[PDB]
């Protein structure tokens, strides 16, 4: 059980930032590329082959 | 004598009308039901649809003749009427009665087995088989379109009715599908017999229930044989009132073969079931 | 001596479950609640692509997003181009049980294999007309599962075994072999750094692997039954999970605990296959029951349904450009839904 | 547009493949495909030699190798025949792959072990499994040689794990070989009903049980086969007309 303990070990030795922090970037991804998204905003007869 | 024989040559074809009638309604409301409602349809059940559909236009068709017939006589014994309702009547039944024959060719080769190398091949091209047979049996119809327009119109110059040569020509060219259905289902039944023979001697019995359904199909056979033998002899034997009797016993495959379709197939035998037992709970 | 190890182990877990709630804080959807929700995604068969003889059951997407790999348990790997829905090359298979194939990132080659345990390499850009098997990997035991190339020279891949491996595709000798899983791993997928993978299994667990260490980095257990389906979001830090449990949860590797769940009372059928959108935002999965569900990634709501195969889906993928979605079923169909 | 549709690697080539998609439809159309399931004593392997009628060897079992396809015909009807190979005890997972096969092959050594009923907990296993509901099972009671010596040698101890055989009388469906004895004729239909008491009591009619009594050397395992997926297609040609 030795690779066992020493994996648990190696992961909880790491720095893990807010929940809240990590929910803004997401958030505030999604929103500076909320107008690229082709599924999001639907283009207007912009589907060159489909 | 006339006056009862007519009554019930009348009552008969009534009968007939009203049961094909309920019975291809039937059928092609369940398809049609069961089409809309998802419950992706079967080949069989397409068939089966159209079938149904060829069979109301006829009654519906021979129907209206007998109406046109009973009232305002003076119209159908026009001869444009004569020529233009029998042209009809006969492209419709070719077409009902070789759709019917393309069913049973359907059956023939998707349940039967064979060691003959054509028979496979058609058993696996059995989708292109059937609307070929359709497609090709259209020589038939035109040639039974001439033949009885140029008979009619002999008939006519020369008179310028003679039905007992006309009702042979449909005899003759109503017997011939019906001869190769009936070798087809005698060829499936010495097919079916063979497999459960050769299945009831190595295999155990604990190990083609088909054998069910092929009673219904005999006693249809047996009985329109029987009436079919009797319309040659009746067109030239006796009497001469013809007219009506042509048109009841023209009416009796698409009225009667029908009903043999929903108690044969499993689909058509359980949606009469529901039926009778939905009539059934809203008596209360 | 082994009830000393066992203590051990008990006492770690314990530690580990109770960093793992201090670090909850706030749920996601308490946190997310405030975003609007995507409302009902509509989508078309803007094509269909026919030709496989038998049950579809795994594809791919070339980098281009519009060449298509798929695979069929009649033996044949089908390359099509999505756009004009016709087939560049139809590659005959050796063994006719393919669980899985693969494009390679530069559309040279393309891997798969199933039931034989052995992964082919298929080379496509050849001076002859025909393609021809480039190299075949063995050494795995049970059948492979998923497999995946990180360039043209390395794959990696998954298996009955429980294990998975990376193959030096040149000199055809495993350079690393991960191992602790318990049940058979079902699936794989890359993060986009191709520096990790990770891995499902028929135990319930998930896995992450360092793949230049050979070590498991963090292990989940939420689910209840086995994992078939596993994907990495895009931006690689949280991957979501596919099981029989009729059940996604989507697990933060920096967390290193369950963000979300994914599940309606109305769905008693497993999953097949999951992928993401290019945004994240928007998920599918495919599912028993013979429809894909849409999902939202931050919102679990099932916010649309593609439906149109007449039997299982059991393999999809979103193109790297996010302008199609692909299902392939059993019924010997692949739909581009856009 | 000449660089989509030329003959050599464009528009017109992706037609020349669908003439190989049109003649390779037609094969696995024609071919039956058998999975082939039981215990580590069962003597399968044997089986498939007595299914081979193949001067050409033919590619099995090889290292970790997964899967055992192998290939043999009866009146010019190919099968294709799959002993599933190197794989582990996780069973629920690779039988997902044969919801398609046209039957099971399910291969017991019944030869009056403890371990036949772990071969009974299988058979209840497969025959009810989500995958499989409408795959029909073909089963092989094989090396019934052993199982005759045993009897005739009274060294046979069925009832004393199986405690209702003493119970149990042969019943009026036995067809023994000539000569069989009444305890080797009671003993091989008490094994076939033990199964067929698992087969009855979920097969509703979706699929079928077809036991068969075999030995380590008889040669009509292929017929066998042959007429029971004759059985299993009709009935399956009958469903699909809705005439059953
Ligand atoms: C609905 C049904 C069921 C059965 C079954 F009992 F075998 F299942 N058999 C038939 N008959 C035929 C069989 C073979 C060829 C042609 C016909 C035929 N000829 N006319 N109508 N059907 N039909
Ligand atoms: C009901 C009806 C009326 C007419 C009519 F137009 F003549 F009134 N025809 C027909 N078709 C037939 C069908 C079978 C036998 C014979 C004729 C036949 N009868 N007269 N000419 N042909 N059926």
């Amino acid at each position: 059980a030795r690779k066992l303990v020493e994996q648990l070990k190696m992961e909880a030795n790491i720095d893990r930032i807010k929940v809240s922090k990590a929910a803004a970037d997401l958030m505030a991804y999604c929103e500076a590329h909320a107008k690229e998204d082709p599924l999001l905003t639907p283009v207007p007869a912009s589907e060159n082959p489909f | 004598m006339g006056g009862v024989i007519k009554s019930i040559f009348t009552f008969v074809l009534i009968v007939e009308f009203i049961i094909g009638n309920l019975g291809n309604s039937f059928i092609a409301l369940v398809n049609c039901i069961d089409w809309v409602k998802g419950r992706k349809i079967s080949s069989v059940d397409r068939i089966l649809t159209a079938l149904a559909i060829s069979r109301i236009s006829l009654v519906w068709l021979i129907f209206g003749s007998w109406c046109v017939s009973v009232f305002f006589p003076a119209l159908f014994a026009t001869e444009k009427m004569f020529r233009m309702l029998t042209n009809i009547w006969t492209v419709i039944n070719h077409f009902s009665v070789w759709l019917a024959t393309g069913l049973g060719t359907f059956y023939f080769l998707k349940i039967a087995n064979f060691s003959n190398s054509i028979f496979l091949y058609l058993k696996w091209r059995v989708k292109k088989v059937v609307l070929v047979l359709l497609l090709v049996t259209s020589v038939f119809l035109f040639l039974n379109i001439a033949l009885i327009n140029i008979h009619i119109n002999a008939s006519i110059n020369g008179y310028r009715r003679f039905s007992s040569l006309i009702v042979l020509t449909s005899t003759v060219f109503i017997f011939i599908p019906f001869t190769l259905s009936l070798a087809m289902f005698l060829l499936l039944i010495f097919s079916m017999w063979k497999h459960r023979k050769k299945m009831q001697h190595t295999v155990k019995i604990s190990g083609h229930r088909g054998v069910k359904s092929v009673i219904t199909f005999f006693l249809l056979y047996a009985i329109f044989s029987l009436s079919f033998f009797i319309s040659v002899w009746t067109s030239e034997r006796l009497e001469e009132n013809l007219i009506i009797l042509s048109q009841v016993m023209g009416m009796a495959y698409p009225s009667c073969h029908s009903c043999v379709l929903i108690l044969g197939n499993k689909k058509l035998r359980q949606a009469s079931l529901s039926v009778l037992l939905w009539l059934r709970y809203m008596f209360k | 001596e082994l009830d000393q190890l066992r203590q051990e182990a008990e006492q770690l877990k314990n530690q580990i479950r109770d960093a793992r709630k201090a670090c909850a804080d706030a749920t996601l959807s308490q946190i997310t609640n405030n975003i609007d929700p995507v409302g009902r995604i509509q989508m078309r068969t803007r094509r269909t692509l026919r030709g496989h003889l038998a049950k579809i059951y795994a594809m791919h997407w070339g980098t281009d997003s519009r060449l298509l790999v798929s695979a069929s348990q009649d033996g044949k790997l089908i390359i099509w181009d999505s756009y004009t829905t016709n087939k560049v090359h139809a590659i005959p298979l050796r063994s006719s049980w393919v669980m899985t194939c693969a494009y390679a990132p530069s559309g040279n080659y393309v891997a798969c294999g199933g039931l034989d345990n052995i992964c082919s390499i298929y080379n496509l850009k050849t001076r002859e007309g025909n393609v021809r098997v480039s190299r075949e990997l063995a050494g795995h035991t049970g059948y492979l599962s998923c497999c995946r190339f990180l360039d043209d020279n390395q794959i990696v891949t998954s298996s009955g075994d429980t294990t998975c491996a990376l193959w030096d595709i040149e000199t055809g000798q495993q350079t690393t072999t991960f191992t602790g899983h318990t049940g058979d791993v079902m699936s794989l997928s890359l993060a986009p750094d191709t520096r990790l993978f990770v891995s499902g299994a028929c135990d319930a667990s998930a896995k992450l692997w360092d793949v230049r260490e050979g070590m498991c980095r963090q292990t989940f257990t939420g689910h209840e039954s086995d994992i078939n389906a596993i994907c990495f979001f895009p931006n690689g830090n949280a991957f979501a999970t596919g099981s029989d449990d009729a059940t996604c949860r989507l697990f933060d590797l920096r967390a290193d605990q369950e963000l979300m769940t994914y599940s309606h009372d109305n769905i008693i059928c497993g999953i097949t296959s999951v992928s993401f959108s290019k945004s994240g935002r928007l998920l599918l999965a495919g599912y028993d029951d013979f429809n894909c569900n849409v999902w939202d990634a931050l919102k679990a709501d099932r916010a649309g349904v593609l439906a149109g195969h007449d039997n299982r889906v059991s393999c999809l993928g979103v193109t790297d450009d996010g302008m199609a979605v692909a299902t392939g079923s059993w019924d010997s169909f692949l739909k581009i839904w856009n | 547009s000449a660089e989509d549709k030329a003959a050599v690697e464009r528009s017109k080539m992706n037609k020349k493949i669908e003439k190989q998609l049109q003649k390779d439809k037609q094969v696995y159309r024609a071919t039956h495909r058998l999975l082939l399931l039981g215990a580590d004593n069962s003597g399968k392997s044997t089986i498939v030699k007595q299914m081979r009628i193949l001067h050409g060897g033919s590619g099995g079992s090889g290292g970790t190798s997964g899967i055992f396809e192998t290939k043999f015909q009866v009146d010019k009807v190919n099968f294709h025949m799959f002993d599933v190979g190197a794989q582990r005890d996780e069973r629920r997972k690779w039988i997902q792959c044969f919801n398609d096969v046209t039957a099971i092959i399910f291969v017991v050594d019944s030869s009056d072990y403890n371990r036949l009923q772990e071969a009974l907990n299988l058979f209840k296993s497969i025959w009810n499994n989500r995958w499989l509901r409408t795959i029909s099972v073909i089963l092989f009671l094989n090396k019934q040689d052993l199982l005759a010596e045993k009897v005739l040698a009274g060294k046979s101890k069925i009832e004393d794990y199986f405690p209702e055989f003493a119970r149990y009388t042969t019943p009026e469906d036995a067809t023994p070989e000539p000569g069989e004895d009444p305890r080797v004729t009671r003993a091989k239909y008490f094994i076939r009903d033990e199964f067929l008491r698992i087969s009855t009591a979920s097969g509703d009619g979706r699929h079928y049980c077809y036991p068969h009594f075999t030995c380590s050397v008889d040669t009509q395992n292929v017929k066998f086969v042959f007429d029971a997926v004759t059985d299993i297609i009709i009935k399956e040609n009958l469903k699909d007309c809705g005439l059953f």
